[PDB]
RNA sequence: AUAGUGAACCAGUACCGUGAGGGAAAGGUGAAAAGCACCCCGGAAGGGGAGUGAAAUAGAUCCUGAAACCGUGUGCCUACAACAAGUCAAAGCUCGUUAAUGAGUGAUGGCGUGCCUUUUGUAGAAUGAACCGGCGAGUUACGAUUGCAUGCGAGGUUAAGU
RNA sequence: AUAUCCGGGAGUCAGACUGCGAGUGAUAAGAUCCGUAGUCGAAAGGGAAACAGCCCAGACCACCAGCUAAGGUCCCAAAAU
RNA sequence: AGGUGUAGUGGUAGGAGAGCGUUCUAAGGGCGUUGAAGGUCGAUCGUGAGGACGGCUGGAGCGCUUAGAAGUGAGAAUGCC
């Protein structure tokens, strides 16, 4: 038999307007442009997934490096005196205690310290 | 010379931030009351300067 | 008082009376929780374990398995007239913290 | 979890230091006196949010130019119109107006943007000893051991 | 009960510049609006002032509302029907004409 | 067998395959013919031998 | 009803062409007109009431009434900023859901040159698309051949026709 | 842990650069033509400011976890003033 | 039926496999003026095509299961209206 176009296309094209919803313009007016800033958004969301985790690591380690100076340390010695004091928290945990308890985060500085004594 | 690209709604409805009318100069007609443009005669009453004219 | 616990190849910090998200932790729901591997007991006094606090431990109950929103990976190339889509939903334990030792 | 730490606009404090410039590379000067601006030095740094301190920069005259830099360092700047390029040295910066000096040194290492442009007008630079911003109670950076 | 509505349909009238009338008097009582349409010579004037004169007549007539306290609550301007024509132009060929026409609506509250 | 519980044996019958119809399928867009030439033309190709 | 005849409708008509000839668009109120008496503003058009009706935001351009496009209201943001315009991070403000480690907006920060075609290579200063909607491209018949499947098997099978 | 062989279905017959070995050229060319290896093509990620073909390395996915490669560690900008 | 272990899971042309959705047919089993399809909105579900559930609109038809047949899926043709 014939099969006219029926709904299935307006479906289709109205859930990727509703993914752009928030866009500027015709971005979020128009199919065809926002099918393809959906498409831009999907390949920015995937890379930036990797980014994140990126970005976050950098500010750990320059929020640990700020506390470290103030403990009369580096960033680089004092990662290698935990790491020599068998001292297994990682840079999230550290840039933690670095802002919210910071007489912790000098108890760990002095164990480093003491490791790369030894 | 033609448009290389079609003007946005935006920037559309920039440019036409100043299109507009203004009413400016009314005020009350001495004789009858009536809002009227300065130093015209009162279309209502007719009157200009507290005269008939 | 509150401890850092090594859990779902992560470290969370943790307090009693605190919910906490995890990977998809192998307990039923509702059912005790114990954490073995305690690196930093802290507080009013700072305990640093090297790699783990000795003897510490941190038990919690499981108030709920569930799943993280959905997120999209939709892989394609320009011009190439390729494209993949796939789903993922993140399933997550949430214990609740009871007991810091 | 989502619980790192991020600092809010007001909430931290700017302290206000004093940098004595007197015998000290402009660059080394700059690099260390960039990092105060920008908070890198306090544990609340959030790249978003402006968390650095104020500099006061004393004694800019004195700050120090190896090498030849005094004579043979050339700042251009152009002003678009055609054949427009002007040229000043380093040297006669320093003599005549050192605040641009230091200023033009500290931009270039600040970020170019909206926060790097607001983090910037929180260095204030001064010819000589004095300066008129005792009322912050600034406290003295000393930058030795940093540079 | 508080309002009274009147609208003009297939007005023949730029919506474009029927609009530039009815911001005049927005948000206006009805003394002022009047007073601004009697003065603005631009065309579309004398049509508002009779779809406004036309809502104040509703309001009263039918609805018992105080007219001295009425004031323009909301006013709009929607695109009618296009009518197409077309302007022969140069060298054989035609170009279209859009005469257009305006939905003229006023809206006027008792304060 | 019931009508409305029809069941053809396993592997008796297939699916037609559809080309030109998106390009997920692997027959999207060229619809398996390839890039230009003389094959690529709707009635393309030569004769036998 | 962009289908189906070119033509569901006063179509081989209108319209185009000197002529042969080419050749459209255009269906739907409601169960029934019961198609809005009368009143009010207006010269009228058109509205507002009052009525008819189950419903008139079913009022004749009349079922449903998408999108582009145009406008009104306003929760949040915006007048030192160079921005394929998103994405990730994020205060503040405004909201409360298919109740979900919620929704809208978003200062500020990181990252980031559309889609398609065609190319050794295109963000490309190569091609194509103004936008939205609909329509628009491997089919069928007869044969060849291979895979799979079923029946029968040194056998298998009928064609025309009745 | 592939090889052949038999059969169904293709697509491809414009290639590019880089290293190395030659010719042509002026031991010019992002030149041309072979050989040989790689990458691109048809490969995202990190480095080379930006930069298909170079260096490191092959993205089924989630993580606000860790270790490294090239390359880096004064500020922009993560890490040794 | 599942479990464990190891390994693997970039991709154009192109080959193979398995599915989503559309209209119609048959049988079965159902839903509809106590509101069908369609429209619209929503913070919903699935690995994907896509699938529900509510509110509003709408006013008569339409799902579901199994099998069958197809004018069966559009964003590009200086496409046509
Ligand atoms: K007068
Ligand atoms: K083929
Ligand atoms: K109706
Ligand atoms: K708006
Ligand atoms: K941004
Ligand atoms: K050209
Ligand atoms: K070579
Ligand atoms: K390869
Ligand atoms: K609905
Ligand atoms: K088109
Ligand atoms: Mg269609
Ligand atoms: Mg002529
Ligand atoms: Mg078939
Ligand atoms: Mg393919
Ligand atoms: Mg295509
Ligand atoms: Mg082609
Ligand atoms: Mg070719
Ligand atoms: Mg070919
Ligand atoms: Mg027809
Ligand atoms: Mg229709
Ligand atoms: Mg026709
Ligand atoms: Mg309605
Ligand atoms: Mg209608
Ligand atoms: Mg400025
Ligand atoms: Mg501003
Ligand atoms: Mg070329
Ligand atoms: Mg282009
Ligand atoms: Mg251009
Ligand atoms: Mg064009
Ligand atoms: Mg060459
Ligand atoms: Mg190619
Ligand atoms: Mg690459
Ligand atoms: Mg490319
Ligand atoms: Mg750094
Ligand atoms: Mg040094
Ligand atoms: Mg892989
Ligand atoms: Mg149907
Ligand atoms: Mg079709
Ligand atoms: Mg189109
Ligand atoms: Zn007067």
């Amino acid at each position: 038999a014939r099969v006219k176009g029926g709904t299935v296309t307006r479906k289709r094209r109205k859930k990727v307007l509703k993914l752009a919803k928030g866009y500027y313009g015709s971005k979020h007016t128009l199919f065809k442009s926002a099918k393809e800033q959906v498409m831009n958004s999907y390949y920015y969301a995937f890379r930036d997934r990797r980014q994140k985790k990126r970005d976050f690591r950098k500010l750990w380690i320059a929020r640990i490096n700020a506390a470290a100076r103030m403990n009369g340390l580096s960033y680089s010695k004092l990662m290698h005196g935990l790491k020599l004091a068998e001292i297994d928290i990682n840079r999230k945990m550290l840039a933690d205690l670095a802002v919210n308890d910071a007489a912790a985060f000098t108890a760990l500085a002095e164990q480093a310290k003491d490791a790369l004594s030894k | 010379a033609v448009p290389a690209r079609r003007t946005s709604k935006a920037k559309k409805a920039k440019r036409r931030t100043h299109y507009k009318l203004t009413i400016k100069g009314l005020n009350a007609c001495s004789n009858c009351g009536e809002m009227k443009k300065s130093h015209h005669v009162c279309p209502a009453c007719g009157h200009y300067d507290g005269k008939d004219v | 008082m509150y401890a850092i616990i090594k859990t779902g190849g992560k470290q969370v910090k943790v307090e009693v009376g605190q919910a906490i998200y995890v990977e998809k932790l192998n307990v039923e729901a509702g059912e005790k929780v114990v954490f073995d591997e305690v690196i930093l007991v802290g507080g009013e006094s700072t305990k640093v374990g090297a790699p783990t606090v000795a003897g510490a431990t941190v038990e919690g109950t499981v108030e709920k398995h569930g799943k993280q929103k959905k997120v999209v990976t939709f892989q394609y190339k320009p011009k190439k007239h390729s494209h993949r889509k796939q789903g993922h939903r993140q399933p997550y334990t949430k214990v609740m913290i009871e007991a810091i030792n | 979890m989502r619980t790192t730490y991020m600092a809010k606009a007001g909430e931290v404090e700017r302290k206000w230091y004093v940098v004595d410039a007197t015998d000290v590379p402009l660059g080394r000067l700059s690099a260390v006196v960039a990092s105060v601006l920008r908070g890198k030095n306090k544990p609340t740094f959030t790249p978003h949010v402006d968390t650095g301190d104020f500099v006061i920069v004393i004694n800019a005259d004195k700050v120090k130019l190896t090498g030849k830099k005094a004579t043979d360092k050339i700042y251009y700047r152009h002003s678009m119109y055609p054949g427009g390029l002007k040229s000043v040295t380093a040297g006669e910066l320093r003599d005549k107006n050192s605040r641009r000096l230091i200023e033009t040194s500290v931009k270039g290492m600040l970020p170019k943007n909206t926060l790097g442009r607001k983090q910037f007008t929180k260095l204030n630079v001064y010819g000589g000893a004095e300066h008129p911003h005792a009322a912050q109670q600034p406290e003295v950076l000393d930058i030795t051991n940093l540079i | 009960i508080t309002s009274a509505k009147a609208t003009a349909k297939t007005v023949r009238t730029s919506p474009r510049k029927a609009r530039l009338v009815i911001d005049l008097i927005r948000g206006k009582s009805v003394a002022d609006a009047i007073s601004i349409l009697k003065f603005t010579p631009n065309k579309s004037a004398g049509i508002i002032e009779k779809v406004l004169m036309s809502a104040v007549a509703n309001a009263e007539n039918n609805f018992d509302l105080d007219v001295e306290s009425l004031v323009v609550s909301e006013a709009f301007v929607n695109e009618g029907p296009t009518m197409k024509r077309f302007r022969p132009r140069a060298k054989g060929s035609a170009s279209p004409i859009n005469k257009r026409t305006s939905h003229i609506t006023v809206v006027v509250t008792e304060k | 067998m019931k009508l409305h519980e029809l069941k053809p044996a396993e592997g008796s019958r297939q699916v037609r395959n559809r080309v030109g119809r998106g390009t997920s399928s692997g027959n999207g867009k060229t619809a398996g013919r390839g890039q230009k030439g003389q094959k690529a033309r709707s009635g393309g190709g030569v004769r036998l031998g």
